[PDB]
């Protein structure tokens, strides 16, 4: 009559649904008040309000314009 | 198209009260026909016309029979034409 | 019952063709100023599933095949509950 | 309207004058003597069989011309096929007749849609400029360019498309179109 | 290549190496294989397809027989198609909707 | 009888006839575990339970002792 | 389950032609599966009978040929049904 | 009426959603108005999901009457559903109307 | 510096350290395998780290990095909604597939585990660069490394796959690269924010549409051009064979959302029916013949050819639910793919020696975990509900049944063909009999190794398909830029 | 009767026990930690989906007519 451990995968399974809903519970932004600091924390991080639109316009510009050159230099007159 | 008040009232008594009728009737029958007369179903299971239909209807109306060999087997059969040619 | 789920599936996506949602409160609001030819593509696609769990004449052999299992599979699925969808 | 026949002897006469070419040089590298006389002994079925080629090309690829009357791209098309067609003949094999026609017509077409530049390709005369500055900076076209050619439907619904489509559906079903007012009210 | 049977039709008391797969260790198998053995569709060997088809037939042209003699005598209907106040016109969904019967042809 | 079987094939079933020494205390353990989360599916579904009739006072409506939605109603009502 | 408690019963055979004299060995089981027999054949006042038998009106209630015509398609339905049963 | 969040500040169009009097030599105009276009798209088919939300509130509500008392959002749903569609800024970049 | 570089750069510090070990110190095999490992998962970080930053409703490309320093050909790497989760799905997928190749790999194994590391910055470099002729420099690199993965560790047909599989890519390939030539030549660049607002004429779309789509359709791989897949992804070994199932086939999908849909609008459009006419006609076949096939890998490998020809229709519909609905079925698909070869050519070939099904049978009788997972697996393949597999199949066959009905009817019919040959290959290998006769040694069941790997792809199988929302949030607001359409009262607005 | 329960979990015998390869380390503090982490983190990642921009902008349009009571009588 051997006895049977509950096992690892019970307490992982079983953490696993406990963890879940004591993180969702500290991870809402409260009532109706502003975000808690680590939601603000990931906003601030993820940032960019207009750090790519400055970046991609100066790069589409800087390939317009080596379009241009190829296209004056191939199309030349021989 | 509601049914409901014509079915309470316009039904005949006799087609109401049919089923009950043909239950009995049938049930005493088979109740009869078999430990009471039950020779004539052997008789009919040995006629040749009745032999037929036993089989027939005991091999499910012979749909599994032709299902098999008209789609489950033409469907094997394709794709061995295709894997093979 | 793939084959019937197939036509099933079907029936949904001319659901969701003509309403753009599936909920049984959209659809059921909407149907009666429906276009009269979807509504029997779409029934046509529902009788062709509700054929194969309800094991209809047409797809119907799965049923007596189920009573291989245990008997009292028998008796909650393939008698009371599962055939009843 | 072109000599079919006419045509045909010149190009038998010019892919078959190279197989006397290739027929005089298979006798020169022949290790056994056999004689001058025999380009046309063994030889033979080599010229003849250049020469029935070229005809076969020519006289097809002129033949097919004169029923449509229109010299394009395709007319090299039917002469690749019965030029590839009695090249299979030689061997004697239906897979090899099919084999040839199929290469000789789509090498022979596709030489044609684009124009090989072997003699040479097309002249512009145009600014190279301003063919690839147009191109490229045309960026929006009149909705009746792509509407004529690619049509009106499959998610392409331009404004006035409802309307279009009441008197399309008038015409071929002879319906009135109206749907219902989907509400008690109004 | 053996010939080509199912090998449902083997002896189940033979003896067999597999005696599920009712097949020998060094027997020679067909191209066939995998469709040919015990976990395979079961072959129906009642009656021929042709004498199959004619049994069907005859229960078609039985339940046609049944559908011609409802079709001359079934009992014409008894009631009136009721009248509806109305023809329940707002309550069915308006007039984009149907509606129900109210002095219309019968 | 009983099935002869391999004694090192480990099933999350438990395998052949597996009834182990502990079954009632683990039984037990696990039974707590369903009744603890079907009660966070309890407190949740008296939450989020959205009704648009409101039952009589008088009816037979167990409902009435846990879901908000109507929890609320019936002290709302007794104002007057 | 009834059944289930036959072929349990017996060294789990399911072939009627093995069967015969069990009354005395299953009086349970025979009872209840009487009880369930007549409410499958709508037998008066039994839990069946109010429910199948109503179809059979509504059918022929529905004063349409579809409708009396699969009456009777469903009247020997109910014959072979007893016969079964 | 509800303001507008941070979050409905800085995701805002603020350019009209059209290709008309655009240089796409300027590529921030060119998205933004790309980005209004989607925008514009993506609301009219979110009003749909709102409007469907009040009909299936409405068809609960009512049961029965349904059919009758419920109408009002069946039109103004099935005009957005007729309507309303994500069709992207890709046909309008290319072609000119009117 | 970008963390698109970094994700690029990783990979190559592990073939560095790999290869230099020895000098700083006979290092034990184990050691290369630990850094293999952990290099792949370094890596996983940064893309979970950019998928965190990264933001869903955004049309500019994010996370790219100034370069001032125009040369002839310069890699520009940019990441937007739809190239993102498969960026993620490739840094998943590698340390599982090195993972799977653990015990199997006993020589050179610097070899394999330098190339699964190059494979996996070449891979990555494909989603990421912003530019079309930087996408077919990466599309085609690829070739050398898988050649010599195969030949080094194949079977024993591994020379004849490796000849397929480089000669297939080699000649689709050149079509492609002939249509991107001749764009290039049109607009001066490929960048992608140039070509994009590139609108080409009707007759040059055609003919550029093939030859881009005479590439993608051996890369897909459309049935008739399939033979490279069944030769190379059987004699593959398996951590190429994963490599090659999940990411390989997804370029081609991907390269229509940025080759096909946004610069070949009406040809899509009007070419739509013949795409859909060999997309169906693949179903079918691909469908049929792998209910015959005795291989169990090449029967997994060929189910493949029969979900690929699902979301190639769907990527054809012009419908946003489609389009979707391709994407999480080729991202689903690179789940259950990975499963069902580690179940086949990880678990059943290390330990028989045999692909043949004949010598398989009831192995439930001794492997319950293997049968667990492989009946989860072989559901996914189906199309079951509660998997990713159901959401991807589902959605793009409403768009391929909405864009075309017949086609989408015709291709709706593998509810049935892949439920019929993935319970078929169940039935007989797990099921159907006590246990193969064959096996004249007893097996043991699935290893912590065996388990854990399959644990974690049928895990994403099924979170993702009970809450696809995890993908489709960040995929609705750029594939909206990828339809061709307007509405009769929703466009030209004054 | 019942039996215990029985079997060798990972094919490790009574006698003897499981013993690491080498990918256990990383597999479960790396990836599998790394994916958990990866989940949290996600909880607290700022919306930036067009539907609830939209739900936001539609919400008021709807307002202004004759369904979606606003809060404001403005
Ligand atoms: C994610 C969702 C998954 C489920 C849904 C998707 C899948 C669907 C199909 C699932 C089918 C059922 C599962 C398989 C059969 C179960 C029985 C079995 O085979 O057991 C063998 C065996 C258990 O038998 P045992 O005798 O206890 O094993 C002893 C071994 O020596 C023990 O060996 P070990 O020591 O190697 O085991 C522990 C190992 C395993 O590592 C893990 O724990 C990773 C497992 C995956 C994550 C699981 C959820 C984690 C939740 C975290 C918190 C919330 C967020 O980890 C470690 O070694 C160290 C821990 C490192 C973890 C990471 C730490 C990060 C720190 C920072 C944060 O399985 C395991 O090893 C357990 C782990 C894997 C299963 C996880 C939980 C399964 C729950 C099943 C029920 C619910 C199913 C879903 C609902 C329906
Ligand atoms: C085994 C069969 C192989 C068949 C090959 C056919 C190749 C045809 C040329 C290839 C191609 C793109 C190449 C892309 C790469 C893939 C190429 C194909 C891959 C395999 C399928 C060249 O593309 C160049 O063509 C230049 C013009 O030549 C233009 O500059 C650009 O279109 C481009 O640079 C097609 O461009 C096409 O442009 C059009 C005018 O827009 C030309 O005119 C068309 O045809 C006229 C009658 O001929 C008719 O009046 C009319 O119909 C039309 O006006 C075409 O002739 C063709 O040139
Ligand atoms: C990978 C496995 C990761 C292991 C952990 C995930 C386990 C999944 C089941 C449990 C889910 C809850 C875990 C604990 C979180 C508690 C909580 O409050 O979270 C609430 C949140 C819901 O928060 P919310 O809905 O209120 O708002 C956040 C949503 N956004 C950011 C859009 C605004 O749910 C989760 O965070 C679950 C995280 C799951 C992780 C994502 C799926 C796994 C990774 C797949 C990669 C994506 C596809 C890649 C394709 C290749
Ligand atoms: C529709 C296209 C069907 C594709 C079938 C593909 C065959 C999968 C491989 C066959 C599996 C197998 O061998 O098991 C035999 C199985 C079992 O069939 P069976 O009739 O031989 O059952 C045998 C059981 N005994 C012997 C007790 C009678 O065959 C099937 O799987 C048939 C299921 C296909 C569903 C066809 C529905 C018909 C639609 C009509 C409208
Ligand atoms: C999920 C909740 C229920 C899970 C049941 C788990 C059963 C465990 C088990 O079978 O043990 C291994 C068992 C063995 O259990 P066992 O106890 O018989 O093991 C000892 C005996 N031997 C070793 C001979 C088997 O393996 C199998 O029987 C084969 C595996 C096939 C079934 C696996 C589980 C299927 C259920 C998963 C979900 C499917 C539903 C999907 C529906 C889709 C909806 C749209
Ligand atoms: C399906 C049932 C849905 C129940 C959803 C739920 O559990 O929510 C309750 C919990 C806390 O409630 P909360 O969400 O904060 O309420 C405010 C909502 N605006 O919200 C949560 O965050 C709880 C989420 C954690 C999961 C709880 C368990 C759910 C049931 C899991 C069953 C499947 C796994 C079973 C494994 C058994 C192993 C022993
Ligand atoms: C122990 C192993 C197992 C655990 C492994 C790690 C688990 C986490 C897996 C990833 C899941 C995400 C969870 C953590 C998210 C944190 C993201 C973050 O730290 O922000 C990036 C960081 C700060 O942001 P910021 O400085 O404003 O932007 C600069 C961009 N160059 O800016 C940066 O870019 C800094 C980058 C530094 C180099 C990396
Ligand atoms: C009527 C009729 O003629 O049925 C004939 C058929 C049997 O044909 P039979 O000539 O007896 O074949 C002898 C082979 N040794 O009998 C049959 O097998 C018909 C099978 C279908 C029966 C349909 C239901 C009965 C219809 C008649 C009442
Ligand atoms: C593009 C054009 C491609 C043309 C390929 C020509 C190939 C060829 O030379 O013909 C040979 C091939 C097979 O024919 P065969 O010679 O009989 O091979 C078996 C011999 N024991 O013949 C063929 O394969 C042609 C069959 C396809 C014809 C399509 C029309
Ligand atoms: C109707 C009158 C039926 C009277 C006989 C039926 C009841 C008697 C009976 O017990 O028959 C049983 C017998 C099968 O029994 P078995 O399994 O062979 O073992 C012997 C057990 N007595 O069953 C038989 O032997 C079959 C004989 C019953 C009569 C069958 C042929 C008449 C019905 C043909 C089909 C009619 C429907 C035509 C189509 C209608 C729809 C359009
Ligand atoms: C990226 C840049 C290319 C990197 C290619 C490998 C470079 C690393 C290297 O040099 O590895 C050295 C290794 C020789 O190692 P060795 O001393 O011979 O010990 C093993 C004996 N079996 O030799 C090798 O193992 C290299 C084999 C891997 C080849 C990579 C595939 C290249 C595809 C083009």
């Amino acid at each position: 009559n051997v006895e049977e451990p509950l096992g690892a995968a019970f307490y992982i399974a079983v953490g696993g649904i406990a963890s879940s809903f004591v993180i969702y519970n500290i991870s809402r932004p409260g009532p109706n008040g502003e975000p808690s600091s680590l939601h603000k924390w990931f906003s601030k991080i993820s940032d960019y309000k207009d750090e790519w639109e400055t970046r991609n316009t100066l790069m589409a510009a800087a390939l317009e314009q080596a379009a241009h050159d190829k296209h004056l230099l191939l199309t030349a007159e021989r | 198209h509601e049914i409901m008040i014509d079915t309470e009232f316009a039904v005949p008594v006799l087609f109401k009260l049919l089923p009950f009728i043909f239950t009995i009737s049938f049930s005493v029958i088979a109740l009869t026909l078999s430990e009471l007369l039950s020779e004539l179903v052997i008789y009919f299971k040995f006629s040749r016309f009745g032999y037929n239909i036993f089989g027939f209807f005991n091999q499910r109306f012979l749909i599994e029979f032709f299902y098999n060999k008209y789609i489950t087997n033409l469907i094997l059969n394709l794709g061995g034409q295709i894997t093979k040619i | 019952n793939r084959v019937g789920d197939c036509f099933l599936t079907v029936g949904m996506f001319a659901i969701l063709w003509s309403l753009g949602n599936l909920d049984y409160a959209t659809v059921f609001s909407l149907a009666p100023y429906i276009n009269s030819n979807v509504v029997i593509i779409i029934g046509i696609c529902l009788l062709i599933g509700a054929m194969a769990k309800s094991s209809q004449v047409g797809l119907h052999v799965w049923l007596p095949m189920a009573m291989e299992g245990p008997t009292p599979v028998s008796a909650l699925i393939h008698a009371a509950t599962m055939v009843t969808a | 309207p072109k000599d079919a026949v006419h045509l045909g002897l010149k190009g038998a006469a010019v892919v078959g004058g190279i197989g006397l070419l290739f027929a005089a040089v298979r006798t020169s590298l022949a290790r056994k003597n056999v004689g001058p006389w025999a380009i046309f002994t063994r030889n033979g079925k080599l010229a003849a069989t250049f020469a029935a080629v070229g005809g076969a090309y020519d006289f097809t690829r002129a033949a097919a011309a004169n029923l449509r009357e229109k010299e394009d791209w395709v007319n090299n098309g039917i002469g690749g096929l019965f030029a590839g067609a009695t090249m299979g003949l030689t061997t004697g094999r239906i897979p090899r007749v099919l084999g040839f026609a199929a290469l000789t017509g789509v090498v022979l077409a596709t030489a044609e849609y684009a124009g090989s530049g072997l003699r040479g390709v097309f002249k512009r005369d145009v600014d190279e400029y301003e063919r690839k500055e147009f191109l490229r900076k045309n960026r929006r076209r009149p909705i009746e360019e792509t509407l004529a050619e690619i049509g009106e439907g499959r998610g392409i619904k331009p404004p006035g498309y409802y309307e279009r489509r009441a008197q399309r559906l008038k015409e071929k079903y002879g319906v009135d179109i109206n749907p219902v007012c989907a509400d008690p009210d109004q | 290549n053996p010939p080509r049977i199912k090998r449902q039709f083997r002896d189940p008391h033979a003896d067999w190496w597999d005696k599920q797969e009712r097949r020998n260790f060094g027997e020679p198998v067909h191209e066939d294989h995998d469709i040919l053995g015990m976990f395979s569709p079961y072959e129906y060997t009642w009656i021929t397809p042709g004498k199959g088809l004619f049994q069907i037939g005859l229960f078609i042209a039985s339940f046609l027989g049944l559908c011609y003699v409802v079709k001359l005598t079934y009992p014409d209907r008894v009631s009136y198609p009721r009248e509806f106040e109305g023809g329940l016109e707002r309550e069915l969904g308006g007039a984009g909707a149907v509606r129900a019967f109210l002095c219309l042809d019968d | 009888p009983k099935i002869p079987y391999p004694k090192h094939v480990w099933s999350p079933a438990g395998g052949w006839y597996a009834q182990p020494a502990n079954w009632k205390q683990n039984t037990a353990i696990f039974g707590l575990v369903i009744f603890g989360i079907t009660a966070m599916v309890w407190k949740y579904s008296a939450e989020h339970e959205v009704r648009h009739k409101m039952p009589e006072p008088d009816r037979f409506y167990p409902s009435r002792y846990w879901v908000k939605q109507i929890k609320d109603y019936e002290r709302a009502q007794k104002e007057k | 389950l009834g059944a289930g408690s036959v072929i349990h019963a017996v060294a789990d055979n399911q072939d009627f032609r093995k069967f015969g004299g069990l009354i005395s060995y299953l009086p349970l089981t025979y009872s209840v599966m009487l009880i369930a027999s007549l409410s499958l054949v709508a037998f008066p006042f039994m839990t069946g009978f109010y429910s199948k038998d109503f179809i059979l009106e509504s059918a022929y209630g529905q004063f349409s040929f579809s409708g009396v015509a699969v009456y009777i398609i469903a009247t020997i339905g109910a014959i072979f049904t007893t016969l079964y049963s | 009426p509800t303001p507008e969040s941070e979050a409905f500040l800085a995701k805002k169009p603020q350019v009209p959603p059209t290709f008309d009097g655009v240089d796409y030599e300027d590529n921030k105009r060119l998205k933004q108005a790309q980005d209004a276009i989607i925008r514009e798209q993506w609301v009219q088919v979110m009003m749909g999901r709102l409007v469907r939300e009040e009909l299936s509130k409405c068809y609960y509500r009512e049961g029965v009457n349904h059919l009758e008392k419920c109408g009002k959002l069946r039109e103004r749903y099935l005009q957005l559903l007729a309507n309303a569609k994500v069709k992207g800024y890709l046909f309008e970049q290319q072609n000119y109307w009117s | 510096m970008s963390l698109l570089y970094v994700l690029l750069i990783i990979p190559i510090i592990g073939i560095f350290l790999i290869s230099t070990i020895d000098s700083f110190y006979f290092f034990n095999v184990s050691y290369y395998k630990k850094i293999a490992l952990i290099t792949t998962i370094l890596n996983l970080i940064v893309s979970l780290i950019i998928y965190i930053l990264f933001d869903f409703s955004n049309n500019q490309f994010q996370f790219i990095q100034e370069n001032l320093d125009l040369s002839f050909y310069d890699i520009y790497l940019g990441v937007d909604g739809v190239s993102i989760y498969f960026v993620l799905l490739t840094t998943i997928i590698m340390p599982i597939a090195l993972v799977s190749n653990w015990n199997s790999i006993t020589n050179n194994i610097k070899s394999y585990l330098i190339i699964m590391l190059l494979l996996e910055t070449l891979l990555l470099a494909v989603f990421l660069v912003l530019d079309v002729l930087l996408f077919y420099i990466f599309f085609e690199s690829i070739l050398p490394p898988l050649f010599i993965l195969i030949g080094l560790f194949g079977s024993s047909n591994k020379v004849r796959a490796s000849f397929y599989i480089f000669l297939y890519t080699l000649l689709g390939s050149l079509f492609l690269l002939l249509s991107i030539l001749t764009m290039s030549s049109i607009v001066g660049t490929t960048y992608f924010d140039v070509l994009l607002k590139s609108s080409f004429e009707y007759t040059t779309q055609l003919f550029l549409f093939f030859g881009i789509f005479i590439a993608f359709a051996v890369k897909t791989p459309v049935w008739g051009l399939n033979s490279w897949l069944l030769r190379a992804h059987v004699e593959s070994p398996l951590g190429g064979s994963i490599v090659l199932a999940a990411i390989v086939l997804k370029l081609s999908l991907y390269g229509v959302f940025r080759l096909i849909l946004p610069i070949l609008p009406q040809a899509s459009l009007n070419l739509t029916y013949i795409v859909y006419a060999i997309g169906a006609i693949t179903v079918l076949y691909a469908s049929f013949s792998t209910l015959r096939t005795v291989d169990v890998k090449e029967l997994i490998a060929y189910s493949s050819v029969a979900h690929a020809a699902i979301y190639l229709m769907g990527v054809f519909s012009n419908t946003i639910q489609g389009l979707e609905g391709a994407i999480l079925l080729g991202l689903a698909h690179g789940f259950v793919s990975s499963g069902l070869f580690i179940c086949a050519g990880g678990i059943l070939y290390d330990r028989t020696g045999t692909r043949l099904i004949y010598f398989f049978r009831g192995l439930t009788q001794i492997m319950p975990l293997f049968s667990l997972f492989f009946f989860i697996l072989c559901l996914g393949n189906a199309g079951t509900p509660l998997t990713l597999n159901f959401v991807g199949e589902f959605m793009s066959l409403y768009g391929t049944l909405e864009r075309l009905p017949i086609a989408g009817m015709l291709a709706s019919t593998s509810i049935i063909f892949s439920a019929a040959y993935s319970i078929y290959m169940y039935n007989r290998i797990a099921f159907g009999g006590s246990v193969s006769l064959y096996f004249i040694d007893c097996f043991r069941d699935l290893t912590k190794r065996e388990f854990f790997i399959l644990f974690t792809l049928v895990s994403f199988t099924v979170i993702l398909g009970i809450y696809p929302s995890f993908v489709l949030d960040g995929l609705h607001y750029n594939i909206s830029s990828v339809v061709y359409g307007i509405e009769p009262n929703a466009s030209y607005l004054t | 009767q019942y039996d215990p329960p029985t079997g060798w979990l990972w094919g490790v015998r009574p006698g003897e026990k499981y013993q690491n390869e080498g990918w256990e380390g990383p597999f479960f503090y790396g990836f599998w930690g790394s994916l958990i982490v990866f989940a949290i983190a996600y909880a607290y990642k700022p919306d930036t989906s067009i539907q609830t921009w939209a739900l936001e902008e539609a919400r008021r349009r709807l307002e202004a007519e004759g369904i979606l009571e606003d809060p404001n009588p403005t």
